[PDB]
């Protein structure tokens, strides 16, 4: 009982000190790979003026990706697309198509299936390990070209700065299935570019679409990856506090059951004296 | 609380001087609850807290 | 602790028993909605240390399901007093008792997941939760343009 | 052809029509790139914006007057005001020159746009400087490689990719100045 | 505020006041609410962050020196000048400053109409209403 | 349960009682160390997983309600249908039901013949055996 | 605490002592597999208020 | 460490362990509060681990066995041996043994001058880098 | 955790401002200055109104 928030106390105590060497772990990490995310978002921007932005468009095969975290200590990161990919999975399909849903990180599959148990298909995990390297980006990029939609949809939250990590849609259309066709702006938008291929048009654009899905699927796993170590920096610094504000609370009041101890076996020794004296 | 306040009460300012005291004060159990220090502390006027 | 949240009256509800809560004498269906109401704060008393210092956003969402359903019937349990509309304006509500079994029936099922947990505060039954919802999201939606002054230069 | 005119404001009125109105509209890539294509300017005579990118790092955002860059049907050169060109690269060397000085990398196979702004976009994986190519195991990667000659298709294609980035690395390690 | 509580109370204040005050301790109410869940800097409605903006002006409302007491009829118009929104945009470093202005600018009739009727008669308020846009407020 | 002793233990337990209480009382001994992990449904294992569930079928088959004393019979066969994984298939929220479902719907010859032989014996954990197959479990 | 575990006799590592435990008495190669075990059972109870 | 106090210890000891004493109560001292902090081993800073590391190359020197108590001037040349370099390439587990083989294989006429002298005079100093060089520590 | 060049153009005024703010509240006192050599020096509560 007066052991009981003693015990109490040095379990706070700790929790306190355990996630105060997670936040200091966690900006360790947030500033490494920060690095990495500024030198990979230099090769998503000529995709995307060469193709443009195209998220509404009318697919009958889609898939689409939420790149989540592997560890589940971020706080309101994992589930923040999944809240996004629930709503853009109510935008695409009112035509319908196809849907196959596709989840980065372990903490993907844990809430996909929870709103999605029919439409996902497959889970990649333990991405963020060692580190995110390109040419995982591919094997993962080539398991999205075994389904053969006419677009892609990914879901990743962009690390603006360590307050703000905006979920980002990004999308990939598919090269003479559906790519092809929305550049048919009176006549072709792509007739400008004069292709410098071994072959011809159609499968240099299935050449460069496969390379706009592994760059822009390479950004999103390292966007998203220290938006988790972000998101872990501030999910335990405010777990630090509230375990230091409890902790506070938790000696005020074994302060009060220390002194009423005392009190209480003070005078049980002076009602058993003075009943013989 | 008065026989504290029977020794710091005679620490004051009178029309012809003053007795100013500097009184070190140790807390028992880490507790500022504790009734030896949460009396003292009625009297005192300023506290300087040397840190390490 | 109830009262500092603002919950009136403050009965602990975890804390209150009697004999009468005995499904052969209240009824069958009146005994399953307190021992349900009862085992869906006690969920919630277990998770309060690990909401505290983790957060909302690390339950499981069977977890943060009865954390929305309680923060409801935490709320709902407070009710408008007519002897303390002296000093807090609010009237009185005298709730008959098959209005809160089926009032408290419905937020154990599911059926007001999407109400709002303010709606559930200082209102007598369901009805008035659904009309203080409805209340409260045309307070959101209610803006006049140029506020219909009519003030300046009043005739005599 | 037009018939759907999708785009990034666009997807903000129709997922306006379907989600909770909690979660605002989503951000697009689309949104955090200032240089586009089809929009006149950006070449002002002599040089035009280049931009040489790995995944992995960034290597030139600078302005060049010309690029050489080795497409598969060979080096060739960018100047200014160049056509627009979608030309695949083979393994070779990209020389970037603003003047008498010269960065040249040698790049493992990867894109190259120029656009109809002027501006050219090198898109490659991996970008070896020439200073720091190993100039002893260029010779007995390719020795392995010519004798190889299997039974698989896949191999075949591997192969081929094997001698083709060493034998343009001989060709481009012997003769610099 | 949350704990402070006055029993008798309402029941044997300044009807002026009585009218004013209702909107003070229900406003400052949420201000409570927003700031106890809205410490972590999460997200914002623009609404809980127009009460954390008000809450903190009626705050600042209610500060007061030492030994300087302030009568019941200029009290009661510095929360009408705080609650009716006359005293928005004023930042909260300033508000100290600004309803001293309020108080010193508004004619001192509007203060003797108060205390004599008890209440903010409806000749009063929509007067009371034109001596507060008639003040120069620091910073505008 | 963990704080719950008796010191003269299984020697003075009914035989038949005894042979499923060592499944019950082992998988409720990893049923309380599993907890403490449980609320992260999102975590899933699939061995802590096994028990977490199959504890807590055990759990909910030790509810009972008062002044309804049951024989003793009656209950070592309802802890042979939850130690033994009949009642595996059944939600967690229905074996109060389920319990009664096991026992209004096998032959009551089988209690009959338990409470006689003491014992589970080899020539009845097969006759029920297939009497908790020919039951309906609220539970699909 | 050990009990809880189910393991039985419910003695604790950590808290039984002996005066026989010197080296001189028991020899240095019971002492060492007895102060490892000690070192390992307390390292466990340093890493549970991580690993659970 | 933390809690235990020398109130009359600031310049009341050797003085060859007040050269090295002072450094071990700072590098001990930064050690106790990265300690429980950085329970893992995983994903360490680079400047932290050092004190992890150096810190339990401090802790393993300084435990002892019973009743075999040292002189001052041997222990003095072992906290030198782990204030300065000497010691940071054996792993935790042999500090106990290249502590003994710093006590074996130095030439023991330093312990005969750093003794009478009282402290570490700089000829001494520099012959004590050199004779904790060629000593054979375990680290293999 | 973050870094002396992470913050903002005007907090490195506030550490530097601190900074001497903290080696302005130290004092060479009369009495120590026999066995640390460098004299005292008592401030004004005038010169250390306007000084601060």
């Amino acid at each position: 009982s007066n052991q009981a928030v003693k015990q109490r106390i040095r379990a706070i105590k700790n929790i306190g000190k355990i996630t105060k060497a997670m936040k200091m772990v966690a900006a360790s990490k947030m500033k490494n790979a920060q690095i990495a995310v500024e030198q990979s978002r230099g090769l998503v921007d000529p995709f995307v003026r060469l193709f443009g932005d195209f998220p509404a468009v009318n697919s009958n095969k889609s898939v689409v990706v939420a790149v989540t975290s592997d560890k589940g200590l971020c706080g309101g990161l994992n589930s923040n697309i999944t809240k996004y990919t629930r709503a853009t999975l109510a935008t695409t399909e009112s035509e319908g198509k196809d849907v196959v849903v596709v989840s980065i990180g372990d903490k993907g599959r844990s809430q996909l299936t929870r709103i999605e148990s029919q439409r996902y298909q497959l889970a990649i995990a333990d991405t963020y390990k060692v580190r995110v390297t390109f040419g995982q980006a591919s094997l993962i990029v080539e398991e999205l070209i075994k389904h053969n939609p006419q677009s892609y949809q990914i879901l990743f939250n962009k690390f603006r700065s360590a307050i703000s990590f905006k979920p980002t849609v990004a999308t990939i259309l598919s090269p003479d299935l559906l790519e092809k066709q929305l550049e048919d702006v009176t006549g072709n938008s792509l007739d400008a570019y004069d292709i410098e291929a071994s072959h011809e048009r159609s499968d240099v654009l299935r050449d460069l679409t496969e390379f706009h899905l592994g760059v822009t699927l390479y950004n999103a796993m390292l966007e998203n990856n220290c938006s988790e170590h972000a998101s872990r920096m501030s999910a335990m610094e405010n777990s630090t506090k509230s375990a230091g504000e409890m902790l506070g609370k938790l000696t005020l009041d074994y302060n009060r059951k220390r002194q009423a101890t005392i009190t209480t076996e003070l005078i049980e020794i002076i009602a058993g004296a003075s009943a013989l004296m | 609380a008065t026989d504290l306040g029977g020794l710091q009460e005679r620490i004051t300012t009178t029309t012809k001087g003053s007795i100013t005291s500097v009184q070190a004060v140790y807390v028992p159990a880490d507790d500022l609850t504790d009734p030896a220090p949460a009396t003292t502390f009625a009297h005192l006027d300023a506290t300087t807290v040397l840190s390490r | 602790s109830i009262a500092e949240l603002g919950i009136y009256p403050a009965v602990d509800p975890l804390d209150s028993t009697s004999r009468m809560l005995n499904p052969n004498v209240i009824g069958a269906e009146h005994y399953n909605v307190a021992r349900g109401v009862q085992k869906v704060l006690q969920d919630y008393k277990n998770l309060q240390d690990i909401i505290a210092i983790l957060g909302m956003d690390e339950l499981s969402e069977e977890d943060k399901l009865t954390v929305a359903r309680a923060r409801k019937i935490q709320r709902f349990l407070s009710q408008p007093f007519q002897v303390a509309e002296v000093f807090t304006g609010t009237p009185g509500k005298y709730v008959d008792l098959a209005d809160t079994i089926s009032g408290f029936q419905g937020v154990l099922t599911g059926k007001y997941d999407d109400l709002p947990e303010m709606a559930f505060y200082m209102v007598g039954d369901i009805k008035e939760v659904k009309e203080k919802a409805d209340k409260m999201a045309k307070d959101i939606a209610s803006r006049k343009e140029a506020d219909n002054k009519k003030v300046s230069e009043e005739l005599k | 052809e037009a018939a759907a005119p999708a785009g990034p404001k666009e997807f903000t009125e129709v997922w306006n029509k379907k989600a909770p109105s909690t979660l605002i509209v989503p951000e697009f890539p689309s949104n955090y790139t200032a240089v586009k294509a089809v929009g006149e300017g950006q070449v002002h005579g002599d040089a035009f914006p280049v931009n040489f990118y790995t995944p992995h790092s960034i290597l030139s955002q600078a302005q060049k007057d010309t690029v050489v860059l080795p497409g598969v049907d060979g080096y060739f050169g960018v100047k200014a005001s160049h056509v627009p060109t979608i030309a695949q690269l083979k393994p070779g060397v990209v020389e970037l020159h603003s003047g008498a000085e010269s960065e040249k990398f040698f790049v493992s196979g990867g894109f190259a746009f120029v656009h109809p702004n002027g501006v050219t976009d090198i898109c490659v994986l991996e970008a070896a400087t020439l200073d720091q190519v190993d100039p002893a195991a260029v010779k007995s990667a390719l020795a392995a490689a010519s004798a190889a000659q299997p039974t698989d298709e896949f191999e075949q294609a591997a192969n081929r990719a094997a001698i083709e980035l060493y034998s343009a690395l001989e060709s481009a390690v012997e003769a610099k100045a | 505020v949350g704990l402070s509580v006055s029993r008798v109370g309402s029941a044997a204040q300044f009807p002026g006041m009585k009218q004013v005050a209702g909107t003070l301790k229900l406003e400052l109410a949420q201000y409570r609410e927003v700031a106890a869940f809205a410490q972590f800097g999460s997200d914002l409605d623009a609404a809980t962050q127009y009460v954390l903006e008000r809450g903190a002006r009626l705050t600042e409302m209610l500060k007061q020196k030492q030994f300087a007491p302030i009568p019941i009829e200029r009290q009661t118009v510095a929360v009408y000048a705080a609650t009716k929104g006359f005293l928005d945009k004023v930042r909260v470093q300033d508000i100290v400053a600004a309803e001293e202005a309020v108080i010193s600018q508004v004619n001192p009739a509007v203060f003797k109409i108060l205390k004599a009727n008890g209440k903010i008669t409806p000749a009063l308020d929509a007067h009371l209403k034109a001596e507060l846009r008639k003040v120069k407020l620091p910073g505008a």
